[PDB]
């Protein structure tokens, strides 16, 4: 997250990549020479590195999906009817609108105009979902929902900052008594 | 096997002196066989040549800072970093 | 020359070497934070108010017609006091890339001490200067008219001789001199033969028709030329004119911090004499009508941590008051990554 040093190091590599994206490599391979063409796909970036390099605001924002520009609230009234619309060219364009502000808007209107893009996209990634952290996050989410079902919250809300800890104790004792599933403080796959 | 050079040499000379044969190969025959597997060994050529990219073909482990300005006057930097040149490393990965 | 340590709030991290401290009507504003504008403050421009030796980096919104500018790390900033406003040229965007844009900080609304800036931008034509940093721009007056002089500092290799094995290597620009009309935003480059070698991180001084350049690293040969240069700028009714003169009494220094203690009487606080010579002696530039009177004061009392460190940074809060920083302690790793100081030139 040392953005300056990170860009200092990775700028030449991105330069070379953009260069060799548009030529052909002649390489003698076992006798005859072959001509290779390349197609790069930056996809193995976790959610935080995607929001950083591509020039998005941190993960706690109102704009959640790094693939479609929808807000956390309206992502609850409507769960599955979206479509991928967060490219890299469009995000360079949105940063340009932000920095330029040609319509003379306020901060909280310009944000809406440019969908939480307030940084120049540094690397070209592709819209994807990171299956590893996707599954780990879903699992931690279900751990929490198990605790909240133990607390019977669906009838009486707003417990304390220690009733829920007691609920966690109930859950982890029951789990490392019915599965020998030792409790962990760091969720792992 | 994560052996080191002194340990590999121990094993080499011991197997050699016991068996009499030379089952393992000496260290320099491993450095030579290693030069063939890193990047910066094969001749390749791009077309059209790569803009802003060198044309040499023996470019190995470059310093990662890429000639970053490191004095007491520029933005301070002490992050040691090494890298390959992208094109030569990609060529090595293909061959 | 009373040095004083300073305490710092919760967003200490937002300070980095190469920042800027602008000054509007007696109040100071931090600019050029570390990393793209976080959501707490979308502009990076802060109230840099120090009270009881405790500073509160507070946010500050822009106007409804401004231009949100990226936090630059080594700009050239002059106080164009002609409506009071500041000029921003060049710098290293958080993505490590140089900007050619010029910005104009003004204050379009201030009520209940809530300042509303206005960061309009103006582009250049004609002999536009190469994107660069470490340089120094300054405004000059003549015949009522005014102009902006720009004597360049280092930059990146041009777009042809630039290779990825040396993608970040820098080179001093050509020692031209640029004149900039802010009205039309028109640039004009001038070759000056008495200036030969490039010069970055120097210290410029504007006195109402002249510019005293002094100090400054020279990357072309890695030396700090101790010769200072008076530029005289004349504004006829047609085309302007420039002249340069070497002068004696200069100082070999770079990355020095300037401020104006009295009228036409400046102080220059630590820079560097060598690649490892932490500068200590301060220098009084007692201006005059046409002559520069260099001198020195009693080397303001430096603590132990300032002597046992290697680098620093800072700027001038505006009223004979310099703000310095210093890196933390790596062997005393329970350090907050930076220690700070304000010292009053009084
Ligand atoms: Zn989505």
């Amino acid at each position: 997250s040392d953005h300056e040093t990170l860009t200092a190091i990775l700028s030449p590599l991105i330069a070379e990549r953009e260069a060799m994206k548009s030529s052909e490599l002649t390489l003698e391979m076992g006798g005859i020479p072959r001509t290779f063409k390349f197609i790069f796909r930056g996809t193995g970036y976790d959610e935080k590195l995607v929001r950083e390099v591509e020039g998005l605001e941190a993960s706690g924002s109102v704009y959640i999906c790094t693939l479609c520009d929808t807000t956390r609230l309206e992502a609850s009234q409507n769960l599955v009817f979206h479509s991928i619309t967060r490219s890299h060219a469009e995000n360079l364009q949105r940063y340009e609108v932000w920095r330029s502000n040609p319509y003379h808007e306020s901060v909280e209107e310009l944000r809406d105009r440019v969908k939480g893009v307030s940084a120049k996209p540094f690397i070209e990634t592709v819209p994807s979902i990171d299956a590893l952290h996707c599954d780990i996050g879903n699992a931690a989410e279900f751990y929490k929902i198990f605790q909240l079902e133990i607390g019977e919250v669906y009838k009486h809300p707003n417990a304390s900052k220690e009733e829920r800890k007691r609920w966690q104790a109930t859950l982890d004792k029951h789990l490392r008594k019915r599965m020998n599933l030792k409790p962990i403080m760091r969720m792992n796959g | 096997t994560f052996l080191s050079c002194s340990q590999y040499h121990k094993m080499y000379r011991t197997v050699k002196a016991i068996t009499g044969r030379q089952i393992f190969q000496p260290l320099h025959a491993l450095r030579n066989a290693e030069k063939v597997l890193l990047p910066g060994y094969h001749p390749f050529e791009w077309q059209p040549p790569l803009k802003n990219v060198s044309s040499r073909t023996d470019v190995g482990i470059i310093d990662g800072l890429s000639g970053l300005a490191s004095s007491v006057d520029e933005y301070p930097v002490d992050t040691i970093a090494k890298r390959f040149r992208y094109d030569s490393a990609l060529v090595s990965a293909l061959m | 020359m009373s040095l004083q340590m300073v305490t710092v709030g919760h967003n200490i991290a937002l300070i980095q070497p190469g920042f800027s401290l602008m000054n509007f009507d007696g109040q100071v504003f931090f600019f050029g934070q570390k990393g793209w504008p976080k959501r707490s403050c979308p502009t990076g421009v802060f109230h840099f108010d120090i009270k009881q030796n405790h500073l509160k980096l507070k946010p500050a919104i822009f106007s409804k017609d401004s231009c949100y500018l990226p936090p630059l790390r080594y700009p050239a900033t002059c106080s164009y006091k002609g409506k009071h406003q500041y000029i921003i040229h060049g710098g290293k965007t958080p993505n490590n890339e140089l900007s050619d844009k010029i910005y104009i900080m003004s204050v379009a609304c201030k009520n209940n001490k809530k300042v509303t800036f206005r960061c309009t931008e103006k582009d250049l034509v004609g002999d536009v200067p190469e994107p660069r940093y470490g340089h120094s721009i300054d405004v000059v007056y003549s015949r009522g008219k005014s102009m902006g002089v720009l004597f360049g500092g280092r930059s990146y290799m041009p777009s042809t001789q630039r290779t990825t094995e040396k993608w970040n290597s820098v080179a001093d620009c050509l020692p031209h001199v640029f004149l900039i009309d802010f009205e039309f935003g028109c640039a004009t480059s001038y070759i000056l033969p008495e200036l030969q070698d490039g010069l970055s991180f120097h210290v410029s001084i504007a006195r109402n028709d002249t510019v005293y350049i002094l100090g400054g690293h020279s990357l072309a040969s890695n030396i700090r030329p101790a010769n200072l240069y008076r530029i005289r700028v004349d504004l006829p009714l047609g085309t302007p004119a420039v002249n340069c003169t070497v002068l004696p009494g200069g100082i070999s220094v770079s990355s020095a911090i300037l401020t104006q203690t009295n009228n036409d009487e400046f102080v220059i606080v630590g820079g560097y004499q060598l690649e490892n010579q932490k500068r200590m002696v301060c220098s009084l530039v007692s201006l005059g009508d046409n002559t520069i009177e260099i001198s020195e004061m009693e080397t303001p009392d430096w603590t132990s941590d300032i002597k046992h460190s290697k680098i620093w940074f800072g700027s001038n809060m505006g009223n004979g008051t310099i703000f310095l920083g210093i890196p933390g302690d790596n062997k005393q790793a329970m350090s907050e990554a930076f220690y700070f100081y304000t010292l009053r030139c009084s």
